[PDB]
């Protein structure tokens, strides 16, 4: 009862038989989940659209990813991945910035529970390769106590709102590091031209930044 | 000869300084505004120490206390007295000096009026004038209605008084008659309702501890510290009211009694204190919990 499910695709596939000609099955692509962490995805396939339902829905709660929060709204860090050819790319945003993402994410994200994320699809935009690339994404990020552990150092949280307090949001459990991390004058790390450019001011597009309903 | 102190001397900034407190959670309270998605720092023991000191550092900058001045003398200066244009206008003109590089309290700022007579603008007007070409973020050109009677009291039963002093801070100049007006208004309804805790680890303590010292009315503040487990700093602001209060019944008797620490409180309980008993009384349950500690 604590999970909703969520339809994502249903397409009708013919299959041509050896004696009976084309023929007509329905394949059904539905996502499962509990707001709270957990959900899952499952495809269906039958004669009748409601078998269909009946079989991906009952088969997602039991391939249940859990999909981690950071402060329970929103992701622990940008993700940016490829899928076959649907390439997702994710922000962490702070609170109030809602669901600024393909509708799918949309409603794939209010069955985690995530509220507050911008995504951007390139690339093939197919539902499957969308949903399970998504999901992938969202499984592998790294928690802040996960960094912590990983690099005995504090994770320590700067806020603009906040001024220059700093807010330690995970520690390590076992010994604390005395050496203080790599300080390289310039990081050899991969940029977005889309993140630059916006950043720039270059980014001009009229569909950006439009109005619409709160999501 | 014997100077009383200032506000602004180093002696009496320290001991508000200390009485106000620094709480870095209550000082960088997240605000309400536009967002930004944060930064993160992987950091030693020895990064979150020097970081941590930084952020006190910038708290000290923004507890930085405003300096109370005593009400601006009103401003009547006639110019000249030009009779001739006398009736040949119907309307007064203002002329503003808008040099860019002088300060705004030596900006001459003259009217003209219809009788002929050029006269220098009134307070009111220059304060007017200057947020018209020199507009100040926060300062509006006619006064806001929340300075009302009726509208303090609502933010003061949601106790906003810091709020109150924020707004009041960013319309009027510190030697305004409306900028003391509300002050005053505010430091009473603490007094009156015991809020002393809402400007703690605010720029606005020291002010009200000022009001309080020179109108000789500490007796709600100094239980409200000593309820807190604070009597160092209830200790100080008895100091300081005796350093005002030089020749006063407390400062004599402490002088006689060569009183210190916790003997002060006593001594101006029983002297000037208007709430000797309710001191006495409140000062009498803290030794008690500390000797429960000790034992």
């Amino acid at each position: 009862e604590d999970f909703d499910t969520r339809i994502l695709e249903v397409r009708n596939v013919f299959t041509m038989t050896a004696k009976e000609g084309r023929k007509k099955s329905i394949r059904v692509l539905v996502a499962v989940g509990n707001g709270k962490g957990a959900a899952g995805f499952s495809i269906g396939k039958a004669t009748d659209r409601m078998d269909a339902f009946r079989k991906a829905k009952n088969r997602a709660v039991h391939h249940l990813h859990y999909i981690e929060r950071y402060e329970d709204h929103t992701i622990f860090h940008d993700i940016s991945l490829r899928f076959k050819r649907t390439h997702i790319k994710m922000k962490k945003q702070p609170k109030g910035y809602g669901l600024r993402c393909h509708r799918a994410i949309i409603t794939i994200c209010r069955l985690i529970g995530i509220k507050d994320m911008y995504a951007k699809v390139s690339g093939s935009i197919n539902m499957l390769s969308l949903t399970q690339g998504l999901f992938r994404g969202l499984s592998r990020q790294e928690t802040h106590q996960q960094l912590a552990d990983k690099k005995g150092l504090h994770v320590v949280e700067i806020r603009e709102e906040c001024g220059p307090l700093p807010i330690v949001v995970a520690s390590p459990r076992g010994p604390l590091r005395k050496d203080p991390e790599p300080e390289d004058e310039v990081p050899d790390v991969k940029l977005d031209w889309e993140d630059v450019k916006t950043a720039q001011g270059m980014k001009r597009s009229v569909w950006s930044n439009l109005k619409r309903a709160a999501t | 000869e014997t100077k009383k102190p200032t506000f602004m001397d180093e002696e009496v900034q320290s001991i508000l300084t200390k009485m106000t407190g620094l709480n870095l959670q209550k000082t960088f309270k997240p605000a309400i505004q536009e967002l930004k998605p944060p930064t993160y720092k992987l950091m030693t023991q020895a990064q979150l120490e020097e970081a941590t000191r930084q952020a006190v550092e910038a708290a000290k900058v923004r507890l930085k206390m405003p300096p109370v001045l005593e009400e601006r003398v009103p401003i009547n200066d006639v110019l000249a007295e030009d009779k001739i244009l006398e009736g040949t206008e119907t309307t007064k003109y203002v002329f503003t000096d808008i040099s860019y590089s002088i300060p705004h309290r030596e900006r001459f700022i003259v009217v003209r009026e219809p009788s002929g007579t050029l006269r220098k603008a009134s307070w009111e007007e220059r304060d007017r004038m200057i947020q018209v070409y020199f507009p100040k973020e926060g300062r509006k050109i006619l006064t806001p209605i929340i300075f009302k009677e009726e509208n303090l009291r609502t933010m003061y039963s949601q106790d906003r008084h810091v709020d109150v002093l924020n707004l009041c801070f960013a319309q009027f100049e510190p030697d305004s008659t409306e900028y003391i007006k509300v002050h005053h208004k505010t430091y009473e309804d603490i007094d009156k309702r015991g809020k002393y805790d809402l400007l703690r680890s605010t720029r606005y303590f020291g002010g009200m501890v000022w009001y309080f010292v020179n109108n000789k009315k500490i007796d709600g503040l100094l239980i409200d510290q000593i309820q807190r487990d604070l009597i160092d700093d209830a200790t100080n602001l008895v100091q300081l009211y005796h350093v005002l209060h030089p020749d006063g019944q407390s400062a004599q008797g402490a002088k006689d009694q060569a009183a210190e620490g916790i003997n002060l409180i006593k001594v101006f309980a029983k002297t000037e204190a208007q709430k000797g008993a309710y001191i006495e009384l409140t000062l009498q349950t803290y030794q008690e919990a500390l000797s429960r500690h000790s034992a």
